[PDB]
RNA sequence: GCCCGGAUAGCUCAGGGUAGAGCAGGGGAUUGAAAAUCCCCGUGUCCUUGGUUCGAUUCCGAGUCCGGGCACCA
RNA sequence: GGGCCUGACUGCGAGGCCUGCAAGCCGAGCAGGGGCGAAAGCCGGGCCUAGUGAACCGGUGGUCCCGUGUGGAAGGGCCAU
RNA sequence: UGGUGUUGGCUCUUGGUCGCGCCUGCGUAGGAUAGGUGGGAGCCUGUGAACCCCCGCCUCCGGGUGGGGGGGAGGCGCCGGUGAAAUACCACCCUGGCGCGGCUGGGGGCCUAACCCUCGGAUGGGGGGACAGCGCUUGGCGGGCAGUUUGACUGGGGCGGU
RNA sequence: CGUAGGGUUAGGCGGGACCUAAGGUGAAGCCGAAAGGCGUAGCCGAAGGGCAGCCGGUUAAUAUUCCGGCCCUUCCCGCAG
RNA sequence: GUAGGGAAACCGAGUCCGAACAGGGCGCAGCGGCCGCAAAGUCCGCGGCCGUGGACCCGAAACCGGGCGAGCUAGCCCUGGCCAGGGUGAAGCUGGGGUGAGACCCAGUGGAGGCCCGAACCGGUGGGGGAUGCAAACCCCUCGGAUGAGCUGGGGCUAGGAGUGAAAAGCUAACCGAGCCCGGAGAUAGCUGGUUCUCCCCGAAAUGACUUUAGGGUCAGCCUCAGGCG
RNA sequence: UGGUUCGUGGAGCCAUGGGGGAAUCUGGGCGGACCACCGCCUAAGGCUAAGUACUCCGGGUGACCGAUAGCGCACCAGUAC
RNA sequence: AGCCGGUAGCGGGCGUGGAUCCCUGGAUGUCCGAAUGGGGGAACCCGGCCGGCGGGAACGCCGGUCACCGCGCGCGCGGGGGGAACCUGGGGAACUGAAACAUCUCAGUACCCAGAGGAGAGGAAAGAGAAAUCGACUCCCUGAGUAGCGGCGAGCGA
């Protein structure tokens, strides 16, 4: 009797695997409690179709990353700033990165999504990283100038 | 044990033969029938307990038609069935046959 | 008719490289004996015939006899 | 009593006995292939009269007759037991 | 009363066939532990040898062997001595053992959720529990009940005889 | 006996518009080829429970029923506390 | 009907058994002068008898199906009612006695019991009567029980292989070793009874063989009629 | 197990109480076990006049009865009892 | 052209201004009965609601409505019971025959039940069966007491 897990279960499978059982243990066990659906041909391209867009909408987010790592890439994020020397007064923040973005480039950046754990206080060339989705990471290049 | 409410499968009326003797196909004279009487077969009814816009069903069925009343149920998923009685689901449930 | 068995010393039962053991029977020790007991002693084509192997209790085949079981009976 | 042998045959059978039926009994002669005898001939068990059981159902050896569209096969038939 | 359906979850330990592993195989002659045969003067060893330790081990108690900690140029075969059958390496396999994988069946311990009982509370709690009940099928016990059979001749019938 | 005419008068007597007993029936529910078999409450079911009338007179024929005397019950509506 | 033989394939006035040209089984072949008559065969009518049907008619004891009965009787259930009168005198209680306290004793009171006598009531022991009865179970005399396992009214439940039974196979509507009615049904009856106008001719048998057969049958024997032979 | 002529027979076919359990025409069933070959037909959804049966009812007609006959009833009979 | 049933009489009426009488439709139609507001020992008893009647509130009468079950979105529609045989389906004997008796027979008959309708069943090939064929189903004749089935008995029978 084969049957879709909707659940990860203890050596039967991972969910949306479709797998064998006795009958007894399905009818009465597996799905009173949820815990699976008969491998029905109904709910059988139901789960074709599931399978179909999360393939699609995960690849979509994969590509509008990449329609900003290609812009990202190519650019110079100018950051003018008053200094003496090499150390600023104040400091260039993420949130600072993310507005000056929007104020040249015009690209909108999620601030959260950029590894800056300190705030920068001295002038010069940096390349950080952006990420905006896991595994499609960007490299941003910006300079900071008094 | 009365009738398949799925398949409407019912007792039916049978014989039981009581045969001797040594089958001609084994080198014996042949088979002699001692007794022929009356007897009734029965279908194989069981209870299918399931819950249905959580109303307990209960049915009585022949257990070769067992995998049918689960079918119903998913059947049903596109029905309009809350606020019936445990009779009335029952009633649309078999409908679908 | 079909399957499973057996035969081995006088009775009983154990058994690819032995021919076994107990009881009956013989004398010897032992008592008043009836004994038990202790001793040593014999009694085989291992049913028969082919074949196996270096060899035959075995193993194979085939018949003879006797055990079990099964089914049948116009 | 002895020698050689298997006729304790195969395929048939004129004509009779007996007799309600069905059975029972005796049988010369023709053919095939044989035994014995030099030959005439004899031999289809036993000096003779008891030693037996119709049919149905099935077993076994043969025959190659039938084979449910057709070729086979299953299963029957026939001869023998 | 067996099989099976309704009938499921987790373990424990088994057994029967099938494939493979590695061997166990010791009457007498003899080196010593000779399965049956055949091939074959070369298999090996840094792709770890002649000795010490754990043992899986099987030991017929004499021995067989592996993998480990030993171990840093050494083994045993043809030769043969007596064999029905020469020994090394290699292989096709028999009588046997188990290491592993296949279907499997067997018992045993537990569980709950089918099924059954119960709970003034019932989509729930408790107890029994995949047993019991019920379905199809197997064989058996079965005057409790049913249908029947239980001969004729005959100095009447029975008994006797036939 | 035949033909005809006449005769049985109730708020209080007995039964019903009241209660339940065995039992019967039976929404819920359970079971059975069909017919049907069960079944809790509920309904029915009486000579049991409950409930308000005694004495006399009168007719050819009825009388706790008609009449006379003396008593009582329930229902409706009203007034009073 | 015109072709049969063979288990059959098959052959055919033949065929089957067989090696056979053997032998055998079962089969094959009109009167008168082309005209006529007769005829295989077949069709219809009539008659005798046979087969299947209830099969010449009447008759069981019974078997089976579906219903109808517990207003009789048997048991149980619910609710009511009935048992004159007299006799005996258990336990307990009280007081007296007794003893260390008791057991226990006597008296009184008390009113128990499938206790006793006896009507109603419920029975039916012995005898007599009755015997086409007053009566399909009665009458007379006598006799048992009569506070109990008692008797009795009304309302109910249990039925046919089933009930109920202090047990008799008793009773279940005046005959119960399996009720009644209607149905299967004209059951079956190798048995018994019955079988209806006249005349004419002929005319038996009661033996044999076999028979779950013996008082029933099948064949033979014996009777009869038709056609043929002589 | 039933049905058919088919009583287990060589036993198919149609139907199905139990268990196992497919495919969509290059799919499936049948031609009497079974295999081949050759053919026939499209299962697991339903409906469909007419030709058929019967005679409570009405009429037509009898080599049908004629009051013990004909229906149990010619008539106040499913009555009286 | 007569008439007020059988049915005369008493005592009274009607009809050519078309009666009685015959056909069709309509109106009325107590109570019981599927019986259906509820109950009940059929033809009796007792109620709810709406409207009416009386002096009428109690009491009573009159008219209307109110059972259960199924099916469709509280409203509708349909069901119930009966019918001489006949029909389909669900169950289903025995006597008897086999000169005993059990398989077999009687017979899927009698009978019980459900359902149907003027008919019912069946019906447009997953057929037949050998015809290189036919072409739904039903009914009659024939095929044929054939093929076969059968304690290969009695019998049964496409
Ligand atoms: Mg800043
Ligand atoms: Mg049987
Ligand atoms: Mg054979
Ligand atoms: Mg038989
Ligand atoms: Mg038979
Ligand atoms: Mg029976
Ligand atoms: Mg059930
Ligand atoms: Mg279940
Ligand atoms: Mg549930
Ligand atoms: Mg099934
Ligand atoms: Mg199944
Ligand atoms: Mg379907
Ligand atoms: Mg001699
Ligand atoms: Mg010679
Ligand atoms: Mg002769
Ligand atoms: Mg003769
Ligand atoms: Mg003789
Ligand atoms: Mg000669
Ligand atoms: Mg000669
Ligand atoms: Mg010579
Ligand atoms: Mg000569
Ligand atoms: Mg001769
Ligand atoms: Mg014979
Ligand atoms: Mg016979
Ligand atoms: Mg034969
Ligand atoms: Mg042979
Ligand atoms: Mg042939
Ligand atoms: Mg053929
Ligand atoms: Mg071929
Ligand atoms: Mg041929
Ligand atoms: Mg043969
Ligand atoms: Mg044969
Ligand atoms: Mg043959
Ligand atoms: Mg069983
Ligand atoms: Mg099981
Ligand atoms: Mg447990
Ligand atoms: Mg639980
Ligand atoms: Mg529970
Ligand atoms: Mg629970
Ligand atoms: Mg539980
Ligand atoms: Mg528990
Ligand atoms: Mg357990
Ligand atoms: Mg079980
Ligand atoms: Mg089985
Ligand atoms: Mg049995
Ligand atoms: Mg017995
Ligand atoms: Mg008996
Ligand atoms: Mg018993
Ligand atoms: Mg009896
Ligand atoms: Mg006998
Ligand atoms: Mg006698
Ligand atoms: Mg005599
Ligand atoms: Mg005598
Ligand atoms: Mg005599
Ligand atoms: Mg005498
Ligand atoms: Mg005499
Ligand atoms: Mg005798
Ligand atoms: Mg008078
Ligand atoms: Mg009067
Ligand atoms: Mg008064
Ligand atoms: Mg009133
Ligand atoms: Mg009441
Ligand atoms: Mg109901
Ligand atoms: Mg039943
Ligand atoms: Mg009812
Ligand atoms: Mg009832
Ligand atoms: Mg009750
Ligand atoms: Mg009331
Ligand atoms: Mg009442
Ligand atoms: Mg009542
Ligand atoms: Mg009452
Ligand atoms: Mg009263
Ligand atoms: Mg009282
Ligand atoms: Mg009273
Ligand atoms: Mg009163
Ligand atoms: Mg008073
Ligand atoms: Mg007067
Ligand atoms: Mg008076
Ligand atoms: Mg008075
Ligand atoms: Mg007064
Ligand atoms: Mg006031
Ligand atoms: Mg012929
Ligand atoms: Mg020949
Ligand atoms: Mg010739
Ligand atoms: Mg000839
Ligand atoms: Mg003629
Ligand atoms: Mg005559
Ligand atoms: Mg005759
Ligand atoms: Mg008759
Ligand atoms: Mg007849
Ligand atoms: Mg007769
Ligand atoms: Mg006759
Ligand atoms: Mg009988
Ligand atoms: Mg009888
Ligand atoms: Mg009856
Ligand atoms: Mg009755
Ligand atoms: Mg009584
Ligand atoms: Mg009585
Ligand atoms: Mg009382
Ligand atoms: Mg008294
Ligand atoms: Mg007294
Ligand atoms: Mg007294
Ligand atoms: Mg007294
Ligand atoms: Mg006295
Ligand atoms: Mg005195
Ligand atoms: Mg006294
Ligand atoms: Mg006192
Ligand atoms: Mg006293
Ligand atoms: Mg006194
Ligand atoms: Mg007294
Ligand atoms: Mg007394
Ligand atoms: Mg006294
Ligand atoms: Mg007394
Ligand atoms: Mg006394
Ligand atoms: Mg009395
Ligand atoms: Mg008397
Ligand atoms: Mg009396
Ligand atoms: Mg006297
Ligand atoms: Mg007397
Ligand atoms: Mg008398
Ligand atoms: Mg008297
Ligand atoms: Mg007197
Ligand atoms: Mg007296
Ligand atoms: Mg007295
Ligand atoms: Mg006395
Ligand atoms: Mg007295
Ligand atoms: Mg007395
Ligand atoms: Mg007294
Ligand atoms: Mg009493
Ligand atoms: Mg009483
Ligand atoms: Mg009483
Ligand atoms: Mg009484
Ligand atoms: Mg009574
Ligand atoms: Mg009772
Ligand atoms: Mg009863
Ligand atoms: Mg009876
Ligand atoms: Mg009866
Ligand atoms: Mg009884
Ligand atoms: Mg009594
Ligand atoms: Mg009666
Ligand atoms: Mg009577
Ligand atoms: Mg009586
Ligand atoms: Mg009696
Ligand atoms: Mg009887
Ligand atoms: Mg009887
Ligand atoms: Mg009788
Ligand atoms: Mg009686
Ligand atoms: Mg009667
Ligand atoms: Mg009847
Ligand atoms: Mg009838
Ligand atoms: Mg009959
Ligand atoms: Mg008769
Ligand atoms: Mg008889
Ligand atoms: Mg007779
Ligand atoms: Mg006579
Ligand atoms: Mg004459
Ligand atoms: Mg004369
Ligand atoms: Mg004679
Ligand atoms: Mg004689
Ligand atoms: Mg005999
Ligand atoms: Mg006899
Ligand atoms: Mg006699
Ligand atoms: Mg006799
Ligand atoms: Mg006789
Ligand atoms: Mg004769
Ligand atoms: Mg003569
Ligand atoms: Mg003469
Ligand atoms: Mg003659
Ligand atoms: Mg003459
Ligand atoms: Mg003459
Ligand atoms: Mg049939
Ligand atoms: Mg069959
Ligand atoms: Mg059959
Ligand atoms: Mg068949
Ligand atoms: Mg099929
Ligand atoms: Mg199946
Ligand atoms: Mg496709
Ligand atoms: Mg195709
Ligand atoms: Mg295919
Ligand atoms: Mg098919
Ligand atoms: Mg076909
Ligand atoms: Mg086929
Ligand atoms: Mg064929
Ligand atoms: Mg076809
Ligand atoms: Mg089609
Ligand atoms: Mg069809
Ligand atoms: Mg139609
Ligand atoms: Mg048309
Ligand atoms: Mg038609
Ligand atoms: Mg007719
Ligand atoms: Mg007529
Ligand atoms: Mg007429
Ligand atoms: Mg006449
Ligand atoms: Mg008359
Ligand atoms: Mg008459
Ligand atoms: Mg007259
Ligand atoms: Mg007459
Ligand atoms: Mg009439
Ligand atoms: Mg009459
Ligand atoms: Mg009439
Ligand atoms: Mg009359
Ligand atoms: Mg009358
Ligand atoms: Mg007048
Ligand atoms: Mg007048
Ligand atoms: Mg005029
Ligand atoms: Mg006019
Ligand atoms: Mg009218
Ligand atoms: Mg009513
Ligand atoms: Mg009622
Ligand atoms: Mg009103
Ligand atoms: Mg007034
Ligand atoms: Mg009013
Ligand atoms: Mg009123
Ligand atoms: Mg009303
Ligand atoms: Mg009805
Ligand atoms: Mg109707
Ligand atoms: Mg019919
Ligand atoms: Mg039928
Ligand atoms: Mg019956
Ligand atoms: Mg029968
Ligand atoms: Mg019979
Ligand atoms: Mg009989
Ligand atoms: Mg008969
Ligand atoms: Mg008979
Ligand atoms: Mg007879
Ligand atoms: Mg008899
Ligand atoms: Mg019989
Ligand atoms: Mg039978
Ligand atoms: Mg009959
Ligand atoms: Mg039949
Ligand atoms: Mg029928
Ligand atoms: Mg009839
Ligand atoms: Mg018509
Ligand atoms: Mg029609
Ligand atoms: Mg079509
Ligand atoms: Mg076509
Ligand atoms: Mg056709
Ligand atoms: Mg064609
Ligand atoms: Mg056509
Ligand atoms: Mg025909
Ligand atoms: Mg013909
Ligand atoms: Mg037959
Ligand atoms: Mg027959
Ligand atoms: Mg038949
Ligand atoms: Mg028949
Ligand atoms: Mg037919």
């Amino acid at each position: 009797m084969k049957v879709i897990l909707l659940e990860p279960l203890e050596n039967l499978g991972d969910v949306g695997q479709v797998v064998d059982v006795k009958p007894g243990y399905a009818r009465n066990y597996l799905l009173p409690r949820g815990l699976a659906v008969l491998a029905t041909e109904s709910n059988l391209k139901a789960l074709e179709a599931r399978i179909r867009a999360q393939a699609k909408r995960l690849a979509e987010r994969k590509a509008e990353a990449e329609r900003l790592k290609e812009i990202l890439e190519n650019l110079t994020l100018t950051i003018p700033v008053r200094a003496g020397e090499t150390k600023i007064y104040g400091s260039v923040t993420a949130k600072d990165i993310a507005e000056a973005l929007s104020r040249q480039h015009g690209v909108t950046i999620d601030p959260k999504r950029l590894a800056l754990e300190k705030p920068i206080k001295e002038l010069g060339e940096y390349v950080l990283t952006y990420k905006p989705h896991p595994e499609v990471p960007i490299q941003l290049k910006v300079s900071v100038v008094a | 044990s009365k009738v398949c409410e799925i398949s409407g499968k019912r007792p039916i009326v049978a014989n039981s033969i009581q045969r001797r003797g040594k089958a001609k196909r084994e080198g014996g004279v042949g088979k002699k029938t001692t007794g022929i009487s009356k007897r009734r077969q029965y279908p194989n009814l069981q209870k299918v307990r399931v819950r249905v816009a959580g109303q307990e069903i209960t049915f009585r069925v022949a257990a070769s038609h067992i995998p049918k009343v689960y079918e119903l149920v998913e059947r049903a998923k596109g029905l309009k069935l809350e606020g019936l009685s445990p009779k009335e689901i029952k009633k649309e449930l078999l409908k679908l046959l």
